[PDB]
């Protein structure tokens, strides 16, 4: 039988699109070794090589398709007995430039996800491998050199009996892929940072324990003789001084049963440690439930008489330092039934309602941890 | 004319670089990656090189896809040179590609005695939507280089400075290595 074979539908170029069975495109596997550390890199590929090797029923539509407006959705699995816990992340970077910083502050910062093992069974994100438009494809992200890493942040806290394979699952998803695009507005209603504050050891103990992150947040972090440093921060460096409303992301990184209380409370570099008033200032209180190991702070514009300065000379004392600090301090004790040191991971989610004042002329020094 | 226009929004240093030292004497030049911080010496010769720090430069090297305005200025010292005995010549280049292939951009042709002082701009402008990235394999995307040329290394010590337009959108970040401290 003959037909007018032109005329036929072989021109779809529509995006990849149906249930999750057949929008998926490729699984990997993330060997996590039962003795591992913080900063100890789990997965360090291309976003683009996923695909090698995989054989599920959208790989070619993925492959093939020149244009998708949908995301990349990740979902990972993995559970541990509550007896441990670590901290996993797993990020998208639009690409590199040889011997890049594996640390966490850096490898963030674009897209990504936190989670531990130890609290959740799996855990999900989507994302825009195209972070300035409204499509992309397979094709752009192999070119464009498109990375993807697993990291541990916080090694475990009890140690498994054997390895232990987490595994991501890849897959396309109708969410409109909308774009992520900084700009030099004085004026800003989101600004999204995800700066990583710092990883906050507490020790087991009766001590005083209280930790100091400024909210001086540009100039990277300090290395030793060199920085780190992502976009989102070289962007807010741009500005001399800036205030807004502080959305922050506190994660639990021990196991459920490392506990401890802890108070969050922005002041200034002028208290001192062993410093039993603390409570005066407004603070929040941080508890978390077995299951739980997340928890947002919100500081408002009501916490700040003025904007603050994006930078300070790194050789600045903390009472020399007229910049506000966000205080994590242990408002009980911490303990547990095994081993192990509190870890709590802090992250600058973003500023809202964003004030950016003048202009930096800029420090070569960061700022130290 | 002997009032000159005044200059207002903040530029920052970003990329110096000195001429080989005596008894260097050839016409040498030295190549300057714009967006991505990199200073490259023409052959071997012993161009004295450096780059800082500044907010400009760190995003530069960090931002993923690019698009706006860039304001450029250029300093060129300025040595201790009797006047009358000057004859260094500064031409730059703004280029798209080290390939020979590939035309100059713009053109710049500096004959001042002791010191000099140049100020323009470029666009940054690509494919993705208005974004660059770089030197990026996709879609054969390429960086902003100046070549700066020297007539005579002993006399003519150059300065990049930079600077945003406001128009100036950046997305994407670039795992960047540990930036050393100047």
């Amino acid at each position: 039988m003959e037909q007018n074979l032109f005329a036929l539908s072989l021109d779809d170029t529509s995006s990849v699109r149906g249930s999750l069975l057949d929008t998926k495109f490729a699984q990997t596997r993330v060997l996590l070794s039962k003795a591992m550390a913080g900063g100890d890199v789990l997965l360090d590929e291309y976003l683009y090589d996923v695909v090698n090797g995989q054989d599920f029923r959208a790989t070619v539509a993925f492959l093939r398709t020149h244009v998708i407006t949908g995301k990349i959705k990740v979902t990972a699995t993995t559970n541990i007995s509550d007896n441990s816990g670590c901290c996993l992340m797993l990020a998208i970077n639009s690409g590199v430039r040889g011997k890049y910083s594996t640390d966490v502050y850096t490898i963030c910062s674009q897209d990504s996800m936190t989670w531990n093992p130890g609290c959740k069974k799996n855990f999900s994100f989507t994302f825009n491998p195209n972070p300035c438009g409204d499509s992309w494809s397979a094709e752009m992200i192999s070119r464009s050199r498109v990375r993807m890493t697993v990291i541990c942040v916080s090694g475990w806290t009890l140690s498994p009996t054997t390895d232990v394979i987490a595994k991501l699952d890849w897959s396309i998803v109708n969410e409109k892929c909308e774009p992520t695009i900084y700009h030099l507005a004085d004026c800003q209603n989101w600004l999204p940072l995800n700066r990583w504050m710092g990883k906050l050891t507490f020790p087991q103990g009766v001590t005083s324990e209280v930790r100091r992150m400024p909210l001086s947040i540009g100039g990277g972090a300090g290395a030793t003789q060199a920085f780190l440093a992502n976009m989102p921060n070289s962007w807010i460096s741009m500005w001399r001084y800036f205030r807004g409303e502080l959305h922050f992301e506190v994660t639990k990184m021990s196991s459920p049963y490392i506990k401890a209380t802890v108070t969050f409370l922005i002041a200034f570099g002028n208290l001192s440690d062993a410093f039993g008033f603390y409570e005066s200032f407004p603070h929040r209180i941080v508890q978390f439930a077995e299951v739980e190991e997340k928890c947002t702070l919100v500081f408002s514009q009501q916490e700040f008489v003025t904007a603050w300065s994006t930078q300070v000379n790194p050789r600045t004392t903390l009472e020399a330092d007229g910049c506000p600090y966000l205080y994590a301090i242990i408002h009980d004790s911490t303990t547990g039934t095994i081993s192990g040191d509190f870890n709590l991971g802090v992250k600058l989610v973003g500023i809202k309602d964003f004030c950016g004042i003048g202009s930096n002329p800029g420090i070569d020094g960061s700022r130290l941890l | 004319g002997p009032v000159c226009a005044e200059a207002s929004d903040v530029y920052s240093p970003c990329m110096i670089a000195s001429t080989p030292p005596a008894p260097f004497s050839d016409v040498t030049a030295v190549t300057f990656d714009l967006i991505n911080g990199k200073i490259t010496p023409v052959g071997d010769d012993n161009w004295n090189t450096h780059i800082y720090n500044p907010p400009i430069m760190n995003v530069l090297r960090t931002a993923a896809w690019k698009s706006g305005t860039i304001h450029v200025q250029l300093n060129v010292r300025g040595a201790g040179v009797k006047r009358a005995d000057w004859d260094g010549q500064v031409f730059v280049y703004l280029r798209q590609s080290m390939n020979p292939e590939s035309y100059d951009a713009r053109t710049f042709v500096i004959s001042q005695p002791g010191s000099a002082m140049l100020n323009f701009s470029f666009d940054i402008i690509g494919p993705n939507s208005g974004f660059e990235f770089a030197e990026s394999p996709w879609a054969n995307q390429t960086t902003w280089y100046l070549e700066c040329v020297a007539t005579n290394p002993r006399q003519i010590q150059f300065e990049v400075n930079m600077r945003f337009d406001p128009n100036f959108r950046v997305a994407g970040n670039i795992l960047m290595p540990p930036f050393p401290l100047s």
